[PDB]
């Protein structure tokens, strides 16, 4: 599934992500853009057994289960599966701690590459929130 | 779950000394490794987290270590608060788990227990009720066994214990034992006993009472 | 300053439901993880839930999983454990706490709860039965003799038993109200020297207020 950015943008304010650890909705939208460009599957290997999954590219070592990870610690008590879906609600949450775990948004490289320090306003900007 | 095993439930040590708490884990949880101090007083606080990082505020007496399957609290000078009892959790994972605790005690030089037996008050009796008190008082070590007997054999289902938490002007414990008979029970035997066994005496100490006293 | 307030006791009638409370203040509060333990009797501590207040999304412990049910309130900054079914074994204190400093990946919760200490039991308000322990004939008299009480049967607690007024009680010993059938059951043991009595006289006071039954029985051999 593909979301749109409004359509992304407004389950991922349904979910309580705005401001959340004082990050702005503009953040979160931004960050799922440079991630998968709002692509349910998209899918990456690592040199590491590790794959990321969903918007968010969430990694399978730490925060996600999918059996074939080697050190896998699950704090998300969450299936990677959940994060290909046709909505955002394990993965919205299943943030939530990724986002709490230290250096904020900084957890998603794509995002303090294409989005730290920008008007991220302008993500959501046309979107009836 | 990840079994986190802490092998004695109780440690005592003197006001000055260093004592060492142990907890290990069943799986490398990778320094993933926090202790917890329980005061008598009910509140719970942070004292280190990830193995050895003091929590900001804990005196520097704290000290954590370890790192695999093994980890350990240090506490350099055993003081005033320092009595309570202490948790590991680990961090690894869902669900977490902590140990089972270590209470701390002020360690005193032995005792025995000072017991008295007691027959079932007139009024009590009155009522059918049927309550052989005995209080064994003042001793050290806690660990104290008790056995009830009524005209012989032991006995069992009834009776009620009851300890008292290290006394702060020695130490010693003591403990109510009583055992509950009905009316009619009391009445059909004679001869009871508050048997108890306590390190300090090699030879069991007994007290008891007949109804045909008075 | 991070404040997690919570109600002390709780007295809870079998087959039926708590819903415990904890109020937080000092952050804010959905942008925070809400963690709960439990302490068994005489065990350990048992991590049984998580909760983030803004998604009100629970995270639970797959042994726990239906007997607690995590839930939250904004408007009023507060979690809330409900304990379905309450039973004899499920009485224990619990405590809310929370991640909040430390990075995620620790697992770390800081700044905890005082507690709940919650009792389950069916046993309507009963005021004590007080009575009196005089030791017997017997025993070639020690310097020292030993009187006692014990006030049974009553619920709940506390139960607050004095010798003398106070003027005596120092040199007395009160055991813990253990909880036998809904009910709870205490005991004093005073000691004194044998030239006091008979002649002077010792007396057990018993305060149970609820039933606000104030006790008091002679030692009379």
């Amino acid at each position: 599934k593909v979301f749109g950015r409004c359509e992304l943008a407004a389950a991922m304010k349904r979910h309580g992500l705005d401001n959340y650890r004082g990050y702005s909705l503009g953040n979160w939208v931004c960050a799922a853009k440079f991630e998968s460009n709002f692509n349910s599957q998209a899918t990456n290997r690592n040199t590491d057994g590790s794959t990321d999954y969903g918007v968010l590219q969430i990694n399978s070592r730490w925060w996600c289960n999918d059996g074939r990870t080697p050190g896998s610690r699950n704090l998300c008590n969450i299936p990677c599966s959940a994060l290909q879906s046709s909505d955002i609600t394990a993965t919205a949450n299943c943030a939530k701690k990724i986002v709490s775990d230290g250096n904020g948004m900084n957890a998603w490289v794509a995002w303090r590459k294409h989005c730290k320090g920008t008007d991220v306003r302008v993500w959501i900007k046309g979107c009836r929130l | 779950d990840i079994q986190m095993t802490q092998t004695t439930s109780s440690l005592s040590a003197s006001l000055g000394d260093r004592v060492t708490i142990s907890c290990r884990a069943s799986q490398d949880i990778s320094n993933y490794l926090n202790w917890y101090q329980k005061k008598p007083d009910g509140t719970v606080k942070l004292l280190i987290y990830y193995t050895s990082r003091l929590h900001s505020g804990v005196p520097s007496r704290f000290s954590g270590s370890g790192s695999g399957t093994d980890y350990s609290l240090t506490i350099r000078n055993l003081e005033q608060e320092d009595i309570a009892t202490y948790f590991c959790q680990q961090g690894y994972t869902l669900p977490y788990t902590f140990g089972g605790g270590t209470k701390l005690e002020i360690k005193r030089a032995d005792a025995a227990p000072t017991v008295s037996i007691f027959p079932p008050s007139s009024e009590q009796l009155t009522s059918g009720g049927a309550s052989v008190v005995c209080f064994l008082n003042n001793f050290y070590p806690k660990d104290i066994n008790v056995k009830w007997k009524i005209d012989g054999s032991e006995r069992q289902n009834g009776v009620l214990n009851s300890w008292t938490d290290q006394d702060s002007k020695d130490s010693t414990y003591s403990m109510s034992s009583t055992l509950t008979l009905t009316k009619d029970e009391y009445e059909r035997h004679n001869s009871y006993t508050c048997e108890a066994t306590h390190k300090t005496s090699t030879s069991p100490i007994v007290k008891s009472f007949n109804r045909n006293e008075c | 300053q991070v404040q997690l307030q919570q109600p002390g006791a709780e007295l809870v009638k079998p087959g039926a439901s708590v819903k415990l409370s904890c109020k937080a203040s000092g952050y804010t509060f959905t942008s925070y993880w809400m963690h709960w333990v439990k302490q068994g009797p005489g065990q350990g501590l048992e991590w049984i839930g998580e909760i983030d207040p803004s998604d009100s999304y629970p995270n639970y412990n797959e042994k726990f999983k239906g007997k607690a049910t995590l839930t939250v309130d904004k408007s009023s900054s507060t979690a809330y454990m409900q304990l379905s079914s309450l039973t004899s074994e499920d009485s224990a204190v619990y405590y809310c706490a929370s991640l909040y400093y430390y990075g995620t990946s620790y697992g770390v919760l800081d700044y905890w709860g005082q507690g709940t200490s919650v009792t389950v039991s069916s046993a309507k308000t009963t005021p004590p039965s007080v009575y009196p322990l005089a030791p017997g004939s017997a025993a070639q008299t020690n310097s020292m003799v030993t009187l006692g009480c014990l006030v049974k049967g009553y619920f709940p607690e506390p139960v607050t038993v004095t010798w003398n007024s106070g003027s005596l009680s120092s040199g007395v010993h009160t055991f813990p109200a253990v909880l036998q059938s809904d009910l709870y059951t205490l005991s004093s043991s005073v000691t004194v020297p044998s030239s006091p009595r008979p002649s002077e006289t010792v007396t057990c006071n018993v305060a149970h207020p609820a039933s606000s039954t104030k006790v008091d029985k002679k030692i009379v051999p």
